[PDB]
């Protein structure tokens, strides 16, 4: 179970660039097709996904691969939305970062007995830019490499 | 007025939660559990209550042993 | 022939005679035997059936026994021929004995006692009085490989021949295929290689009539015969083993599950046997004794089965054991023997007479057919209800308490389909309240309470919230012993929480109330043995038929119901009753935890926090 | 050594996340 009605939207998006009925669409038009269904990928992500879709250098993708890519993008988008909601749960003061105070408050509210030294160790371990805390992007990355979600 | 015609089902809260899980997870398929009325009473369309009873019987059959 | 109702139409094959009331036995042609307990000849019929037939079920009125080839071999080894057994069966069977069973008895009995295996000079010889059978069995390819051959590959030449030690257990199974089972006969009095040992029986040791009967049946014609004896826990099984070891007078080897079993066996030997302490040695990983002059050695299966490299001293002890010839070997808890590693210990150890003792033999993996040749046929099995009547054991009051599942848990219970579902029903707040009320009632009644829970997390949570000692995996032995002593001696603490380690890893103090909350998943024999070991006879309540209390907390409408139903089948086959209790009287008046539903919500939050890792 | 330390932290993070979600889930049921 992935969807019932959104599959028709993906079919329409694929058929927008396949008016000739050749069964395949150009990979270079991948950015617009994602924007047709609401996705807003970045240049690095677009290049990475074009490299994976077009490993053989054909330049065209069939309906099955396009549908799978769209489903994966939807899954990643909802996962990112849930991670952002979790970040907002951590960031109750809307500071944009999960500071030491926010993590400590969340740990105390949840009843966890995690030491403050362990809290700052985890913050530093998930700190990439060295700002002293974890940002939205750092939290997203740490969730990506988490055990599971 | 907009009122529905069906069959009222009275069971223990455990069976109520089981029916709610079936309706939400769509294990029964189409959502025939249109509306709940009370903590122990539900309103089910009679077209699917027969199959629903089979599903309930399957649940209690699994919670037992075959001699 | 089968009727439309499923009943087997055995009327034609069973000619009924007019001696209905006098004869108590029904002998169906399928091999099953039915006995009526109210018959005046019940005792004689019971004795006859026990000797020749393996019991299946022993409820109050009608007992069902089964006839097996191993049972027939055991009966032949006792000294009973086909003619007397047939005469006694016909004198007791209500109907005529079908010829199918008759031919079944004739074929088995004639083939018994033909092939003999002798362990002499650390060498195994197969010999028989019929060389034609020996010659015929040589053609078997498996027997060819099992037979020991010369260093050049040439086969070795009542003629006997050496057999490879590593292929002994393989040969045992092949005898079943060839329908020529081996004979476990030992020269009890003719032994000369192994000298006797200055060990006797203390006058303080008394053999109960069933124990004496079992020992005499084992000592067929005065010679010790390898086999298995099943006795209930607390019935002096260790005393019976000590008595058998004293009777044998030869080198004795005893194997237990853990060091606690070794210590208990050593204490029993010192308590009942006259062997000097210098001749008693413990081959344990912590307390080690010199194997020199070790008349009786007590160890564990895993110590002898340690495939990994062992310590240098342990290697020397193993070498001495292999070199030493053991007239008698004793094995405890036979139900774990079917494991391959523990079976390899039998090949490793060279022993003449092997006796196995345990409480149950119904392995959930049903690996008992091979066990019938690993040691031998079941020599004796005492009736639990009969011993309860005799007062030897407590008449346990068993009950299954159904704890309703909370709707919040129940929906999550149905939602979860993986193995994480165990935590949901094992942590029922209603079950927690029921257990708390039972503990309060039994403390007000001044009863010893043992709460068994396989799940570590659930047991720890229950013990912490109820503020009682908890026993689990690590359970440092000093602290474990301190907790046991506090339970035995301190009247303030009479409730001990024990994890799965309470089955055989240590000794269970005598108690009266045993509450089982968590299940292994269908261990029909393990928990039965645990229950038998936990509860013992208590003086003062002998007249009452309910002197020991066992309660099984089972979550309603869950898979725990099926596990409990499957598990209690073994106890029901023993005639043990089980009353279902849905409502507990007194819970309304007594104040218990999680009285408010929000507390149950907090417990649900805590349980959900415990993910599938726990 | 350091790797395994991070692993522990990772699990903690996961646990923490689940905790919030779990509580939030019950809020969706009772809040
Ligand atoms: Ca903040
Ligand atoms: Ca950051």
């Amino acid at each position: 179970e992935l969807t019932e009605e959104q599959k028709q939207e993906i079919r329409e998006a694929f058929d927008l660039f396949d008016a000739d009925g050749t069964g395949t669409i150009d990979v270079k038009e991948l950015k617009v097709a994602m924007r047709a269904l609401g996705f807003e990928p970045k240049k690095e992500e677009i290049k990475k996904m074009i490299s994976e879709i077009d490993k053989e250098g054909t330049g065209k993708m069939n309906f099955g691969d396009f549908l799978t890519v769209m489903t994966q993008k939807m899954s990643e988008k909802d996962t990112k939305e849930e991670i952002l909601k979790a970040f907002k749960l951590f960031d109750d003061d809307e500071t944009g970062k999960i500071s030491f105070k926010n993590l400590k408050r969340v740990a105390k509210e949840l009843g966890e007995n995690l030491t403050d030294e362990e809290l700052q160790e985890m913050i530093d371990e998930a700190d990439r830019d060295g700002d002293g805390e974890v940002s939205e992007q750092e939290f997203l990355r740490i969730m990506k490499k988490t055990s599971l979600y | 007025v907009n009122v529905l015609k069906g069959v009222l089902i009275e069971c223990d809260p455990a069976m109520k939660q089981f029916l709610l899980y079936l309706d939400e997870s769509n294990a029964l398929g189409k959502k025939f559990i249109i509306q709940d009325i009370d903590d122990t009473h539900v309103f089910v369309i009679a077209e699917l209550v027969n199959v629903l009873q089979e599903r309930v019987g399957e649940l209690m059959d699994q919670n037992a042993f075959s001699l | 022939k089968v009727d439309e109702y499923g009943a087997k139409d055995y009327r034609l094959q069973m000619p009924l005679k007019d001696d209905h009331t006098s004869r108590p036995l029904w002998v169906a042609p399928d091999g099953h035997i039915f006995l009526e307990a109210f018959s005046p000849v019940y005792k004689y019929a019971q004795d006859f059936l026990v000797a020749i037939a393996e019991p299946v079920c022993r409820p109050t009125h009608v007992h069902e026994y089964k006839l097996t080839a191993y049972s027939l071999y055991a009966a032949v080894s006792v000294g009973l021929q086909t003619s007397d057994i047939t005469e006694y069966l016909r004198k007791l069977s209500k109907t005529g004995v079908p010829d199918g069973i008759m031919q079944f008895i004739k074929l088995c009995t004639v083939s018994y006692g033909k092939v003999k295996l002798v362990l002499k000079h650390n060498r195994y010889f197969v010999e028989s009085c019929h060389p034609d059978v020996i010659q015929h069995l040589l053609q078997d390819p498996v027997i060819r490989e099992c037979r020991l051959r010369n260093s050049e590959g040439e086969a070795t030449e009542t003629v006997s021949f050496e057999v490879k030690q590593e292929m002994i257990e393989e040969l045992q199974k092949r005898c079943i295929h060839l329908e020529y089972p081996l004979l476990a006969e030992y020269d009890f009095r003719n032994d000369s290689v192994n000298p006797d040992i200055n060990i006797d029986l203390k006058p303080t040791a008394v053999l109960r009539p069933y124990q004496e009967k079992s020992l005499r049946k084992m000592f067929g014609n005065g010679r010790a015969r390898s086999g298995v004896i099943v006795l209930p826990c607390g019935a002096g099984k260790s005393l019976v083993g000590v008595t058998a070891a004293c009777t044998v007078r030869k080198r004795c080897l005893v194997l237990g599950n853990s060091a606690v079993s070794v210590e208990q066996w050593k204490a029993q030997f010192k308590m009942w046997s006259t062997i000097d302490d210098s001749q008693i040695c413990r081959f344990t990983s912590d307390a080690k004794d010199k194997p020199i002059g070790c008349s009786v050695a007590i160890s564990t299966y895993s110590m002898l089965g340690h495939t990994t490299k062992r310590s240098w001293e342990a290697e020397r002890v193993m070498e001495w054991l292999k070199t030493q010839e053991w007239g008698l070997m004793i094995l405890d808890e036979v139900h774990t023997i079917p494991a391959k590693m523990f079976r390899r210990v039998l090949t490793i150890v060279q022993a003449h007479c092997k006796l196995g003792l345990t409480a149950t033999l119904v392995r959930e993996d049903d690996k008992i057919v091979d066990l019938n040749f690993l040691i031998g046929p079941k020599l004796y099995e005492a009736n639990w209800m009969e011993l309860q009547n005799n007062g030897y054991i407590a008449k346990v009051q068993c009950a299954e308490v159904w704890c309703p599942m909370s709707p919040e848990f129940y929906r999550e219970y149905v939602a979860i389909k993986t193995k994480k579902r165990i935590l949901l029903y094992t942590m029922n707040p209603n079950k927690f309240r029921a257990c708390q009320f039972l503990i309060k009632f039994h403390e007000r009644r001044n009863d010893k309470i043992i709460v068994f829970a396989d799940n570590v997390f659930a047991l720890k949570e229950y013990a912490i919230r109820l503020n009682k000692p908890y026993i689990y995996g690590p359970t440092s032995q000093g602290e474990r012993m301190q907790i046991l002593q506090n339970f035995k001696h301190n009247p303030k603490i009479n409730t001990i929480f024990i994890s799965k380690v309470g089955d055989t890893s240590f000794d269970l103090p005598e108690a009266n109330v045993l509450i089982q909350i968590s299940s292994h998943g269908g261990s029909r024999r393990q928990e039965a043995q645990r229950l038998g070991r936990v509860l013992r006879a208590k003086k003062g309540m002998v007249a009452e038929e309910y002197n020991a209390f066992f309660y099984s907390l089972v979550s309603q409408d869950t898979q725990e119901m099926a596990y409990s139903t499957k598990r209690q089948r073994f106890l029901v086959d023993q005639g043990y009753s089980f009353k279902v209790i849905t409502k507990l009287a007194g819970m309304e008046e007594e104040d218990l935890a999680f009285s408010t539903k929000e507390e149950q919500q907090q417990l649900l939050q805590k349980v959900l926090a415990a993910t599938d890792l726990d | 050594e350091k790797e395994k330390k991070e692993k522990r932290a990772l699990g903690n993070w996961k646990l923490l996340a689940k905790g919030l979600l779990i509580r939030e889930r019950l809020k969706r049921r009772y809040g």
